[PDB]
């Protein structure tokens, strides 16, 4: 088995991390507009 | 020469309404701002953008103001 192992044996990049902590939010979607504040 | 569209008068009400499905981690997610205006021989309530509430709070517009 060792001799057979020696004989026979011897993609899309991920996106950047998005961080938004403690920051306000403006969302302009297709049918409604939103504003999330603190 | 220019043309200007103007809304002006005394503020009658200022109700920043809140959305049907709020998102977590935030407070008072605003969908629109309804503001009532009163002037001479005429009044009209409006339905404004939620972003203009930030400028309303910035310029300290309260009740009874023009």
């Amino acid at each position: 088995l060792l001799k057979k192992r020696a004989g026979k044996s011897r993609f899309v990049k991920p996106r950047r991390p998005y961080n938004s902590e403690g920051m306000t939010r403006i969302l302009r979607r297709y049918e409604e507009d939103l504003f999330c504040t603190f | 020469k220019e043309t200007k569209e103007v809304y002006e008068g005394e503020v009658t009400e200022l109700t920043p309404e809140d959305a049907e499905n709020p998102l977590g981690g935030y407070g008072k997610t605003i969908s629109h701002v309804i503001v009532g205006l009163k002037s001479a021989k005429g009044t009209k309530t409006l339905r404004l953008d939620p972003t203009i509430y930030e400028s309303i709070q910035r310029e300290k517009v309260s009740i009874g103001d023009v």
